[PDB]
C-alpha cells in the first residue's frame, strides 16, 4: 500500500 | 481669467497647470493656507509670539553660536543676496523664526525663515555666510512683504513660508524635470 | 460585400489576417506531425544503430 | 476624491525617474514610476506568498510557512518547493521596500517637503534586509533566513535566541530595546500633552506651548521644546531599528559563543581583574 | 478614416484573389497528402 | 467598444495591461517550476511515459 | 482629450495586437501540449 | 504604429526597458546556474548525456 | 511634445534596435540548445 | 499589388522581414539537423 | 507619411523579384537536398 | 550612435554604466571565486584535469 | 536597387554589416571546429 | 543621412566588396572540400 | 545640453573605449579558457 | 583628455584614491583570509610547501 | 575608397585597430601554443631531469 | 572638425602601406611556421 | 574654473601617475609571483 | 606619416610607450625564465650539495 | 598641441629609437640562439 | 591662495620629513627581518  | 490653474486634460486623476508663475500665485508646493487666520500669534499673556529682537530687550544670542547679523546670504545660484540686519525671536519658546534680509540689489528687507538656513560645513566650522539652496537671489525681491515690521500675522507666516518652499521646484526650470 | 472593408486600415486588416494564418498552419502542423508518424519515418530512416 | 484644500497642491513635477509619464492619481494614491514597480512587486510577491500557502499543509491564516532553503544550498536559488519560492518572495519584497522608498521621496519632492520620511523608512528596511541579506550572507547560505509565516517566524526568533544561551544578555540587544521602551513612554507623553493642552476640561480655555512647556519641565526638568521632541522621537524610533540591526548582525556572523560569557571583559578589567 | 467604398471594392478583389490562389495551393498539398498517407 | 478610450486614458490602461500580463505570466511560470510534472528546467527531456504523475495513495 | 475618431483609430491597433498575442500564446500551448499533456 | 511615442517619451521607456531587461536577464542566468542540469561553472564540461536530469 | 516625424524617425531605430536584439538572443539559444538541449 | 506599401516605411519592412527569414532559417536548421542526421554523420566521419 | 503609391509601386518591383531569386535558390537547395537524402 | 548622446547626458550614463560594471564584475568574480572548480585563490595552481567537475548523471 | 541606402547612414550600416561578420565568422568556425575533428588532429599531431 | 546621389556611389562599393567577399569564401570552400568533404 | 558635432566626438571616444575594454576582456577569457576551461 | 572639464580634479582625486584604497585594503584582507596566502604566519613555506585546494576526486 | 575615412579622426582609427591588432594577435597566440605543442617541448628539451 | 576628402586621401596611403606591409610579414611567418609544423 | 589648458594639463599628470602605479604593481605581481605562483 | 603625432603630447607618448615596455619585457621575461630553465640551471650550478 | 613641425621631428627621433631598440634585442636573440636554440 | 612659492618651499618639507619617515621605517623593517623574516 506504498504504492500502486 | 483669474483662475490660478486648470487640468492638464479631462481624466479623473490629472495632475493641474499653473496659469501663471506658480511661485506668486501659489500653486502646489508654492501654495499656502490661504484661508488662515491674519492675526499675530500671541504668547500666554497676550504679547505678540514673534518680533524682531531689537523689540524685546531680554532676549539674546547665546555665547558659544555665530551671530548672524552683517553675515552676507548667498542664494541658490551661489550669488550674494544681501546680508542679515535683524533676527525675529519667538518669545514662547525662545527661539530665532526668521532672519530678515537687507537685499543688495534693492532697497527691500525681506523676511528669511530658519529652516531655509544651511550653515556651511553644517555649521563645524567657517560659520560666515548663510545658505539659502531654495531661491535664487533675483527671486529673494518678491519674497512676500508684512504690513509692518514689528509683528508678523499667520496668514503672512504662511505666505513667507510658502513661498520658499516653491522655489525648491520652481527656481530653476531643471529642478522639476526627473534626474533620469 | 466589398463594403465589408469601408471602416478599416487595410494594413490592420493584413495584420490580423496574417497573424490568424501564421497561428493556424503551426498549429494543423504541430498536431499533423504527431498524428501522421512525419519527419518521425524520415528520422528513423537516416538515424544509426 | 479629493480633500477640501487639495487640488492646488497635484501639480506636475518632483519625480525622480519617469517625469510626466506617471504622475498622476489613482484615487487617493499618487502613482509615479515607484508606484508602477511597487504594484508589480506586491502583486508578483503576494501571489507567490499565495502560490506558498496552496502547496503548503494548511489554508489556516497562523500557520502558513513559506521556509527559506536547507544550509546546504549556499548562496544558490534552491528548488522552488525546497525554498527557492522563498527567495524569490524576498526579491519581491526587497524590490516592494525600495520601491515605497523612492515613491515617497517622489511625493515629498512634490509637495516641497524635507526628505525625512524616506529615510526613517530606510531604517527599518536596513533591519529587514540585515536578517534576510546581509546576516545570511555573512553566514554563508540563504537558509539563515526568516521563514515567511505569522507564528513560524517567531519559532524562528526563539531558537536563533536560544542559539546564543541567554540572548537577554546581547549588548547591543539590551540597547536596541532600550529604545523601544523609551520610544513608547516618549510617544505616551507627546500624545498625552498635545492632546490635554487642546482638549482641556470643559469651560477651560484652549492650552498653549507655554503650558505644555512647563508641564513637561516638571516631569524631567528640562524643557525639551517642540522641535526638540520630534527630534527626540524620530532618533528614538530610529535607533531602536539599527541597535536592533546591529544587535543580530553581530550574533553569529562575529560572535559565536553564548552572550552571557562575553561580559567576561568586564570581569576582567585590570582595576579589579 | 478608413476606406472609401471605391479603394474597398478594389481591396476586396485582391483578398478574393489571394484568398482564393491560397486555396488551390492547399487544394494540390492536401491531394498529394491523400496519395501519400491517406487518413480515413 | 472603442468608448473605453473615452472613459480611461489609455496611456494607463495599458500599462496597468503590461503589468497584470507580466505579473501572470511569471506567476504561471513560476507555479509550473514549483510542480514535478513541469520542472522543465531538470526534467524537460522526458518523454510524456517518463514524466510525472501525480496520485493518491492506493487506499488499500 | 482625444476624439471618438482617434479612440477608434486606437482601438484598431488594439485589437490586431491583442490578437496577434492570442495567436503566438496559442501556439505556444500547442507546442507545450504536443510535449507535455496536462489533461 | 509609431504614434506609441507621441504617448510615451521615448527617452523615459528605453531607461524603464533597460532596467526591466536587465533583472530578467539576471534572474533567468541564477535560476539556471543553481539547477543541478544547468550549473554550468562547476559542470559545463559534461556533455549533454552526461549532464543530471531531474527524474525521480 | 514631441512631433510625429521625431515619433516616425525613433520608431525606426527602436523595431531595427529591438529585432536585432532579438536575432543576437536566437543565435545564443541556438549556440546553448547545441551545447545542452533542455527537452 | 503594389500600394499595400503605401503608408510604410521600408526600412522597417527590411527589419521585419530580414529578422523573420533570420528566425525562420535557424529554426528550420536545427529542426532538419536533428531530423536528417546531419552533421551528426558528417562528425562520426572524422572522429577518431 | 511613409511611401507615396510612386516610391511604393517602385519599392514592390524589387521586392517582388528578391522573392523570387530567394525561392529560386530554395528550390535549388531543395532539389540538391532531395538528391542527397529524399524524406518522403 | 551619437545621437543617443543628445537624448541623454553623457555624464551621468558613464556613471549608470561603471557603477554596472563594477557591480557585475564583482558578482562574477565572487560567484567564480564560491564555487568549487573556480577558487583560485586556492586551486589555481590545479591543471585542467584535476580541478573539480561537478557530478554525471547515474548510469540508469 | 540603391536607393534604400536613403536617409541611412553609412558608418551605422558598416558598424552593422561588420559586427555581423564577426558574428558569424565565430559562430561558424566554432560549430565547424565541432564537426570536423579540427585543430583536434593537429593537436593530436604534436603531442607527447 | 545619405542623398541617392550617395547611395548611388556607396552601393557601387557595398557590392564590389560583397562579391568579392563571396569570391573569397568560394575559394575557401573548395580547398576544405577537397581537404575533408562533409557529404 | 550639447551639440551634434560636440555629440559627434564624443561617441568616437565611447565607441573605442568600449572596443578597447572589450579587446582586453577577449583577451582575459582566452586565457581563463587556455587554464580551466569550463565547456 | 575633456573629461576634466565634466569632474572637479578636487573630487575625482579622492574619489579615486578611495576607490584605490578600499581595493587594495580588501585584496589583501582576502588573500589573508586564505590558506595558501595567509602569509603572516606562512610566508616562509616553499611554493611546493604552501597549501593547494582539493581536487576532483575521479570516483 | 578612401571617402570611408572622411569625417572620421586619425587618433580614433589607430586606436579602434591598435585595439583590435594586440587583441587578435594574442588570441591567436594563446590559441597556437596550445594545439602545436610550443614551448611546450621547448621547456621538455631544458627541464632539469 | 573631421577628416578632410584631401586628408583621407593622404591617410588612405598610408592606411593601404602598412596593411600591405602588414600582411607581408605574417605571410613570411606563416611559410615559416608551415615548414617547421604542418598543421593540415 | 577649468580651461582646456588646465585640462590638458591635468590629465598628462594624471596619465602618467596612473601608468607609473601600474609599473610599480607590476613589478610587485612580479615578486608575488616568484615567491608564490597562483597558476 | 609624422602627422599622426600632432594634437599629441610627447610626454604622454613616452609614458605609455615607457610603461608598454616595461610590462611586456617583464612578462617576456617571467615567462621565458619559465620555458629556458634558466636561472634555474644557474642556482643548481652553485648551490651548495 | 603639437604642431606638425613639432612632430616632425617628433617622428624622426622616434624611429630612431626604435630602430636602436630593435637592433639590440637582435643581438640578445642572436646570443640567445646560440645559447639555448627553441626550434 | 596658496602661492608657488610656498607651495615649492612647502614640498621640500615634505620631501624630507617623507625620506626620514621611510629611512627609519625601511631600518625598523630590516631589523624585524634580520628578527624573524615573513618570507
Ligand atoms: C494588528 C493590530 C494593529 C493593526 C493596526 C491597523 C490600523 C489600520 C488603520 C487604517 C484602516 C482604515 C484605512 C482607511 O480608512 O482607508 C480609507 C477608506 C475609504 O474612506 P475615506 O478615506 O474616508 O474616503 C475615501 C473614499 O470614500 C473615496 O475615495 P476614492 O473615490 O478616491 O477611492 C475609491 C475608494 C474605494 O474604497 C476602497 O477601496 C476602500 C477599501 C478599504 C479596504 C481596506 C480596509 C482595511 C480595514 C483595516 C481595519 C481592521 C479591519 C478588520 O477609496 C479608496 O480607494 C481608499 C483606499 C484606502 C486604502 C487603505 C488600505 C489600508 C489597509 C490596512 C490593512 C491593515 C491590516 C492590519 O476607508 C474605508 O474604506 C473604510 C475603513 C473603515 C475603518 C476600519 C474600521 C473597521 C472596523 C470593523 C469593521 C466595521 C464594519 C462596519
Ligand atoms: C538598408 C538597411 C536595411 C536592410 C536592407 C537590406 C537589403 C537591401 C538587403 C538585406 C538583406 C538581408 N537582411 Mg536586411 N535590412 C535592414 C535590417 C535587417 C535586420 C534587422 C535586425 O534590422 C535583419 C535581421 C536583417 C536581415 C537580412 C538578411 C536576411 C540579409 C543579409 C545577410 C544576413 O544574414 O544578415 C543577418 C542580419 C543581421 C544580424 C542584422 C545586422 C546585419 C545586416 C547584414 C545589415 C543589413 C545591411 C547590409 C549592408 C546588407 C548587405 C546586402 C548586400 C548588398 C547583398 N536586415 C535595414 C533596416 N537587408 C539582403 C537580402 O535580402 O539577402 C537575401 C539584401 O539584399
Ligand atoms: C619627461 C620624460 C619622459 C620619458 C622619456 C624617456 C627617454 C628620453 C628615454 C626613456 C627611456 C625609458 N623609459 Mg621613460 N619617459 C617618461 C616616462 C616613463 C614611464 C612612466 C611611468 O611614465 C615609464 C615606465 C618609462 C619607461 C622607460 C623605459 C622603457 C626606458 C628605460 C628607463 C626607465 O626604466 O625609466 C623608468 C622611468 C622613469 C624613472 C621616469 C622617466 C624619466 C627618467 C629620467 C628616465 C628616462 C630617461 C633616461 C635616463 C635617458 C637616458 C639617455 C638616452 C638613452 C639618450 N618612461 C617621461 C614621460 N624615457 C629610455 C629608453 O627609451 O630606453 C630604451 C630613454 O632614452
Ligand atoms: C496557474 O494558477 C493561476 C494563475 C491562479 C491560474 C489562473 C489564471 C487566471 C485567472 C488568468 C486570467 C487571465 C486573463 C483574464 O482575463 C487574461 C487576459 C488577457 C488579456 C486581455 C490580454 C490582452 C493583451 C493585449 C495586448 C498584448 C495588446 C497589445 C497591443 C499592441 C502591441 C499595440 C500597440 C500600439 C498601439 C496601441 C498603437 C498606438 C496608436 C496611437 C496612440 C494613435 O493612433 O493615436
Ligand atoms: C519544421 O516544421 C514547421 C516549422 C512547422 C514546417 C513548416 C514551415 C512553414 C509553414 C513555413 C512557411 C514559410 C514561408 C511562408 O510564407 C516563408 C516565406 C518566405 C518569404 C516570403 C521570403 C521572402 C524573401 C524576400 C526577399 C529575400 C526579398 C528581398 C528584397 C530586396 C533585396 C529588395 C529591397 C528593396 C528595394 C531595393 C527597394 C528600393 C527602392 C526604394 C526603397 C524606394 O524607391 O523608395
Ligand atoms: C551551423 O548551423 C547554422 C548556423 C544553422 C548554419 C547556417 C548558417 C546560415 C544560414 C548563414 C547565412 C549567412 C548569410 C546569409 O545571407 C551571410 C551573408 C553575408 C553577407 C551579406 C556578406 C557581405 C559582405 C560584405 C562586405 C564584406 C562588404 C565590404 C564592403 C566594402 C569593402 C566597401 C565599403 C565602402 C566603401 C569603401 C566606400 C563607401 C562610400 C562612402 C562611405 C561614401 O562615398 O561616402
Ligand atoms: C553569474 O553570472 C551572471 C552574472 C548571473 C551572468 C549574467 C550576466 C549578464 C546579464 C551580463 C550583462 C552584461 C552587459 C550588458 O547587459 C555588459 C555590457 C557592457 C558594456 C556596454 C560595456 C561598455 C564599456 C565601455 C567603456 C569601459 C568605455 C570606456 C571609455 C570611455 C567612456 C571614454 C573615455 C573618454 C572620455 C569620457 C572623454 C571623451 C571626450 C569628451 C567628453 C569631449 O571631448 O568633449
Ligand atoms: C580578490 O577578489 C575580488 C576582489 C572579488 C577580485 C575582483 C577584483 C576586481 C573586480 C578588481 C577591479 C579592479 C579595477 C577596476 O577598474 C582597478 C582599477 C584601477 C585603477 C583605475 C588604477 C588607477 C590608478 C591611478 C593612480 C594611482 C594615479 C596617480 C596619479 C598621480 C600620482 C598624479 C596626481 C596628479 C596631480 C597631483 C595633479 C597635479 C597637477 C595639477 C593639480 C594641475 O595642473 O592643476
Ligand atoms: C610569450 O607569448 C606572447 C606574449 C604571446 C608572445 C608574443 C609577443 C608579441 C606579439 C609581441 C609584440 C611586440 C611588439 C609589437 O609591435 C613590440 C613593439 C615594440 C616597440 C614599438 C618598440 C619601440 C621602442 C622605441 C624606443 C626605445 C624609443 C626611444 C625614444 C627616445 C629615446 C626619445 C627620442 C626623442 C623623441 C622621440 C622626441 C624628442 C622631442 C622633440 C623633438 C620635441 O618635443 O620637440
Ligand atoms: C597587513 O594587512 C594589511 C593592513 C591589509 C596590509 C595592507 C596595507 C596597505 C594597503 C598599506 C598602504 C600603505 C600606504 C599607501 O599609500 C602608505 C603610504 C604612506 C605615506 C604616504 C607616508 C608618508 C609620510 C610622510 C611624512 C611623515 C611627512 C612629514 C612631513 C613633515 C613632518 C614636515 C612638515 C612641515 C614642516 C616641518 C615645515 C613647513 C614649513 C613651512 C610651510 C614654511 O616654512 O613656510
Ligand atoms: C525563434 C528562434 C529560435 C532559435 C532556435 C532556438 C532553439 C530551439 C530549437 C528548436 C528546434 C529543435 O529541433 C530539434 O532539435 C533536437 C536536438 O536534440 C533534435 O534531436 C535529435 O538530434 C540531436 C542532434 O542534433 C540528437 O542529439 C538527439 O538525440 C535527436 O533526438 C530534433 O530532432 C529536432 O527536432
Ligand atoms: C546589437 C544589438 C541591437 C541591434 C542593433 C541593430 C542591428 C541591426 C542594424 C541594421 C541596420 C539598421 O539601419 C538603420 O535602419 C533605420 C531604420 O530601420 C534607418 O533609419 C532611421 O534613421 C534615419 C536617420 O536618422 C531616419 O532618416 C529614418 O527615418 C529612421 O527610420 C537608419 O538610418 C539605419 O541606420
Ligand atoms: C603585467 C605584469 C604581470 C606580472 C604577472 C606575472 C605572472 C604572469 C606570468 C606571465 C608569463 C607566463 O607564465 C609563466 O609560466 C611559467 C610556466 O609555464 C611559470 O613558471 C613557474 O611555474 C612552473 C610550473 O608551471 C614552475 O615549475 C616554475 O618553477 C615557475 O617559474 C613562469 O614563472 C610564468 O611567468
Amino acid at each position: 500500500p506504498t504504492a500502486w | 481669467s483669474d483662475v490660478k490653474f486648470v487640468p492638464a486634460d479631462n481624466y479623473n486623476g490629472s495632475p493641474i497647470i499653473p496659469t501663471g508663475n506658480p511661485m506668486i500665485d501659489g500653486v502646489g508646493p508654492a501654495s499656502w493656507a490661504e484661508d488662515r487666520r491674519d492675526e499675530p500669534d500671541l504668547t500666554y499673556h497676550g504679547s505678540h509670539k514673534i518680533v524682531p529682537m531689537r523689540l524685546d530687550p531680554t532676549f539674546s544670542i547665546a555665547k558659544g553660536d555665530p551671530d548672524p547679523r552683517g553675515l552676507p546670504v548667498i542664494a541658490a545660484d551661489k550669488q550674494v543676496a544681501g546680508t542679515v540686519v535683524e533676527l525675529w525671536v519667538n518669545r514662547s519658546e525662545p527661539q530665532v523664526s526668521y532672519y530678515e534680509v537687507q537685499l543688495a540689489s534693492g532697497e527691500r528687507r525681506v523676511l528669511l525663515p530658519t529652516g531655509y538656513v544651511q550653515w556651511p560645513n553644517f555649521g563645524l566650522w567657517g560659520n560666515d555666510k548663510l545658505l539659502v539652496k531654495s531661491i535664487t537671489a533675483a527671486q529673494f525681491a518678491n519674497v512676500p512683504a508684512t504690513k509692518r515690521d514689528d509683528q508678523i500675522t499667520l496668514l503672512e507666516e504662511d505666505k513667507i513660508c510658502a513661498y520658499y518652499a516653491g522655489g525648491h521646484m520652481y527656481a530653476f526650470a531643471e529642478r522639476s524635470q526627473p534626474i533620469i | 460585400m466589398h463594403r465589408i472593408w469601408m471602416g478599416t486600415d487595410p494594413h490592420i486588416i493584413m495584420s490580423a489576417l496574417g497573424s490568424f494564418l501564421v497561428g493556424a498552419v503551426l498549429v494543423m502542423h504541430i498536431w499533423a506531425y504527431g498524428q501522421f508518424n512525419w519527419p518521425a519515418t524520415l528520422k528513423a530512416k537516416y538515424a544509426t544503430p | 476624491a479629493m480633500l477640501s484644500f487639495e487640488k492646488k497642491y497635484r501639480v506636475r513635477g518632483g519625480t525622480l525617474i519617469g517625469g510626466d509619464l506617471f504622475d498622476f492619481w489613482f484615487g487617493p494614491f499618487y502613482v509615479g514610476f515607484f508606484g508602477v514597480t511597487t504594484i508589480f512587486f506586491v502583486t508578483l510577491g503576494t501571489l507567490l506568498c499565495v502560490w506558498g500557502a496552496a502547496m503548503g499543509p494548511t489554508w489556516n491564516l497562523w500557520q502558513i510557512n513559506i521556509a527559506p532553503p536547507d544550509l546546504k544550498y549556499g548562496l544558490g536559488l534552491a528548488p522552488l518547493r525546497e525554498g527557492g519560492l522563498w527567495q524569490i518572495i524576498t526579491l519581491c519584497a526587497l524590490g516592494a521596500f525600495g520601491s515605497w522608498a523612492l515613491r515617497q521621496a517622489e511625493i515629498a519632492r512634490k509637495l516641497g517637503m524635507g526628505m525625512h520620511i524616506p529615510w526613517a523608512y530606510g531604517g527599518a528596511i536596513l533591519a529587514y534586509t540585515t536578517l534576510v541579506v546581509i546576516r545570511p550572507f555573512l553566514l554563508g547560505a540563504w537558509g539563515h533566513g526568516f521563514p515567511y509565516g505569522i507564528f513560524s517566524h517567531l519559532d524562528w526568533v526563539s531558537n536563533v535566541g536560544y542559539q546564543y544561551l541567554h540572548f537577554h544578555y546581547n549588548p547591543a540587544h539590551m540597547i536596541a530595546v532600550t529604545f523601544f521602551f523609551t520610544n513608547c513612554l516618549a510617544l505616551a507623553m507627546h500624545g498625552s500633552l498635545i492632546l490635554s493642552v487642546t482638549n482641556p476640561p470643559k469651560g477651560t480655555p484652549t492650552g498653549t506651548s507655554e503650558q505644555e512647556n512647563v508641564f513637561f519641565r516638571d516631569l524631567l526638568g528640562y524643557s525639551i521644546g517642540a522641535i526638540g521632541i520630534h527630534r527626540l522621537g524620530l532618533f528614538l524610533a530610529v535607533g531602536a531599528a539599527v541597535w536592533s540591526a546591529i544587535c543580530i548582525v553581530i550574533s553569529g556572523p562575529f560572535w559565536t559563543q553564548g552572550w552571557p560569557e562575553w561580559w567576561n571583559w568586564w570581569l576582567n578589567l585590570p582595576i579589579w581583574k | 478614416g478608413g476606406m472609401t467604398e471605391e479603394e474597398a471594392r478594389r481591396f476586396h478583389g485582391y483578398m478574393v484573389t489571394g484568398t482564393l490562389g491560397y486555396v488551390v495551393v492547399a487544394s494540390v498539398a492536401h491531394f498529394l497528402a491523400w496519395s501519400w498517407r491517406p487518413w480515413f | 467598444m472603442h468608448r473605453i478610450w473615452l472613459m480611461y486614458d489609455p496611456r494607463r490602461v495599458m500599462v496597468a495591461l503590461v503589468g497584470f500580463l507580466a505579473v501572470l505570466a511569471l506567476v504561471i511560470h513560476f507555479v509550473l517550476l514549483s510542480s514535478q510534472r513541469y520542472s522543465w528546467i531538470e526534467n524537460g527531456t522526458l518523454g510524456a511515459d517518463q514524466a510525472p504523475v501525480g496520485a493518491s495513495a492506493p487506499a488499500a
